């Protein structure tokens, strides 16, 4: 909206970025069993047969 | 009568050697019961670890 000053853009944007490093943060530091499945790109197979 | 005497001694020695072949196989299928068990045991923790 363009009634907003300068200083309530720049204010908006600590929101903004506090929002980007929290997703990092849940992004890479989620983990399951040892295995961070959320982490780095893979590809795990479940055998489901004798 | 004397090759009918010798010939049942024989027979009765025969006989009572008979029962050690069932007495070791009998030994040998108790004994590979447990590579039987074990075996499947080893396939059952490889299905899991699969």
């Amino acid at each position: 909206t363009g009634t907003n000053s300068d200083s309530d853009l720049d204010s908006i944007q600590d929101e903004i970025k506090s929002r980007l490093d929290e997703i990092d943060r849940v992004s890479g530091q989620t983990q399951f069993n040892g295995v961070n499945v959320l982490a780095k790109d893979g590809s795990m197979k479940i055998q489901v047969g004798a | 009568a004397n090759r009918f005497t010798s010939n049942i001694k024989g027979l009765t020695q025969a006989a009572r050697n008979a029962n050690d072949g069932i007495s070791v196989a009998q030994t040998t299928e108790g004994a590979l019961s447990e590579i039987n068990n074990n075996l499947q045991r080893i396939r059952e923790l490889t299905v899991q670890a699969s």
